[PDB]
């Protein structure tokens, strides 16, 4: 079962702070270290500080510019970063991750995507993308989901509550205007759509919304 | 701090290959180095710790070696769910650091 | 039983106590400094035994005001340790000379 | 009180004091000699208790003939108070043996 | 004797940007590295000490970090007053050595 918990997503005007958790579970000793690690967008891993929550001391990454504060809480089992004064450079995926006091990180979080922008929240809208009337097929079909006007990245995919992973592909989302769009691709044996239903699962951590939309052949 | 150097940037290879990344450290680390393997949109993911060191739940195709300063992470027969971003780090000096990734490409 | 033998007991269950507690916070202390080595438990607990022992390979040692207190502690429990074990060892031989020769 | 506890109490005061003339008279010796470590207080004085003990981690150590000097003193000081403090405990052993056998 | 090497000799930054000056010693010193600031026809001030160590009535802005033979000082949003020499100076092996200084412009 998984064993550190993060939320999806941060949104954060420019000069304000966040608070970042990172909730453990599974075996749990004294000796444990709290890491967090920073991601920009096509880039590398880049750590942050670290925190041993049985005493609450916490060490930095020195050599870059100071923006977070570690603590934790003992009774809830959760690590905490407090990230202050963001610029658009402190937007990135912030990982926590433990290591059991011998050097390596062992297990990760999912990561918090943060943002930091001025725009406001929006929920994605969610369309089909069923074949035209005149499309001839082979032994396959290709379906899709259309996913628009959506800020702040990200959004998560699943096609049929994710027992459908085979020949699925989400591409990146395009920024434009201050919303992001993108779709997912899904290809299934011909013979088994439409008799076997195909559902997409859209879900945008920001908004704290999923949203499901059955892909029916048209009219 | 211990400056980790991962070149190349990029590795293509064909199918069934064996593959081997470099990672060098500028001084030496012993065997105080792990890897991680981060796939699109995924978290890392540890691999390899201590230089050789097996990890329970992946593949027998991964081995690393080397020790002081330069070291080898190598993959068998390399296959497409291995493309990916792979990092690696060290924990022979505080404060811990990681090396500029290498991908992968098939 | 004899006093000696008692002391000795303890003087080993403590100074297991001070090699892991002193491993422990070794650690504390020197995760934070640039440099430093003796920072992760399984080292710092064979770190704590060549400092108990004065052996001193040199392979590892602190470099931080609380890393370099712990390691005195650590010393001083060691060197104390194996000098009362010595102090327990001549007792014996000293009571058992006694014996030996009608006193 | 009994002299081993006095001389074990007053070589322990005696060591500390050889451990911080040690440090000072070290930096004076060894500053003016091209490659010395043992030049700031701080870490003499750390130095101090490594050389007293004989932990020899090796990280710090004297290079000129004063320098080396100094270090004989601090060796055989502390060499010689943990010897004392054995003896003091040995001592309080054999007495305690002669009471819990009717002497 | 150790050498102190600071190179770029000159740094141009423009107005609140960060800036960091290098400063490479020829072996190993441990954090045994301090940083001065000299003004046009001041003396010499202690900005920084055992590489990253803050000094009573010197700004936040002035950080410092490295270890071994790599130091790095960073001011965080420069401005005006910043324009000055920066040297570095070690304390790890006798005799003292200086850097040979970084000048800073806006
Ligand atoms: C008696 C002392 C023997 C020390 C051997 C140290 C392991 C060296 C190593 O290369 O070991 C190799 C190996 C790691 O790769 O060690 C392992 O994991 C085995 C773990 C053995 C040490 C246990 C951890 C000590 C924890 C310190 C307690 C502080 C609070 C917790
Ligand atoms: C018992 C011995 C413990 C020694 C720790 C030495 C400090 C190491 C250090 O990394 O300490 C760090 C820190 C310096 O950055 O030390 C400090 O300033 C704290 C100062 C503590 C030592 C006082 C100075 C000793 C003066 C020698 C006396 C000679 C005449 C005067
Ligand atoms: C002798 C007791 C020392 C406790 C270790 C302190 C660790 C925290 C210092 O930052
Ligand atoms: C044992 C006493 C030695 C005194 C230290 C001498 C320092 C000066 C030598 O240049
Ligand atoms: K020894
Ligand atoms: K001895
Ligand atoms: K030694």
């Amino acid at each position: 079962q998984v064993q550190l918990q993060q939320p999806g997503a941060e949104l954060v005007k420019p000069g304000a702070s966040v608070k970042l958790s990172c909730k453990a579970s599974g075996y749990t000793f004294t000796s444990d270290w709290i890491h967090w690690v920073k991601q920009r967008p096509g880039h590398g891993l880049e750590w942050i500080g670290e925190i041993i929550p049985s005493y609450g001391r916490a060490n930095y990454n020195e050599k870059i510019q100071k923006k977070a504060t570690l603590t934790a809480d003992k009774s809830s089992s959760t690590a905490f970063m407090q990230l202050s004064s963001l610029t658009s450079e402190d937007s990135a995926v912030y990982y926590c991750a433990r290591e059991r006091g011998d050097g390596y990180f062992a297990v990760w979080g999912a990561g918090t995507t943060v943002t930091v922008s001025s725009a406001k929240t929006t929920p994605p809208s969610v369309y089909p993308l069923a074949p035209g009337s005149a499309a001839q097929t082979n032994s396959m079909v290709t379906l899709g989901c259309l996913v628009k006007g959506y800020f702040p990245e990200p959004v998560t995919v699943t096609w049929n509550s994710g027992s459908l992973s085979s020949g699925v592909h989400t591409f990146p989302a395009v920024l434009q205007s201050d919303l992001y769009t993108l779709s997912s691709s899904v290809t299934v044996p011909s013979s088994s759509w439409p008799s076997e239903t195909v559902t997409c699962n859209v879900a945008h951590p920001a908004s704290s919304t999923k949203v499901d939309k059955k892909i029916v052949p048209r009219d | 701090d211990i400056l980790l150097t991962q070149s190349p940037a990029i590795l293509s290879v064909s199918p069934g290959e064996r593959v081997s990344f470099s990672c060098r450290a500028s001084q030496s680390i012993g065997t105080d180095i792990h890897w991680y393997q981060q796939r699109t949109n995924g978290s890392p993911r540890l691999l390899i710790k201590y230089a050789s060191e097996s990890i329970s739940g992946i593949p027998s195709r991964f081995s690393g070696s080397g020790s002081g300063t330069d070291f080898t992470l190598s993959i068998n027969s390399v296959e497409s769910e291995d493309i990916a971003n792979y990092y690696c780090q060290q924990s022979n000096r505080w404060p811990f650091t990681f090396g500029s990734g290498t991908k992968l490409e098939i | 039983s004899a006093l000696h033998w008692r002391a000795a007991g303890a003087a080993t269950v403590l100074l297991v106590i001070v090699l892991l507690a002193g491993s422990y916070l070794a650690v504390l202390a020197e995760r934070g400094a640039p440099g430093a080595q003796l920072i992760t438990y399984p080292r710092a607990l064979w770190w704590s035994v060549e400092t108990a022992t004065t052996v001193g390979y040199g392979d590892l040692y602190p470099v931080t005001l609380w890393g370099r207190l712990v390691a005195v502690v650590v010393m001083v429990a060691g060197i104390t340790s194996f000098g009362l074990v010595t102090a327990a060892l001549a007792t014996w031989f000293v009571g058992r000379e006694q014996e030996r020769a009608g006193h």
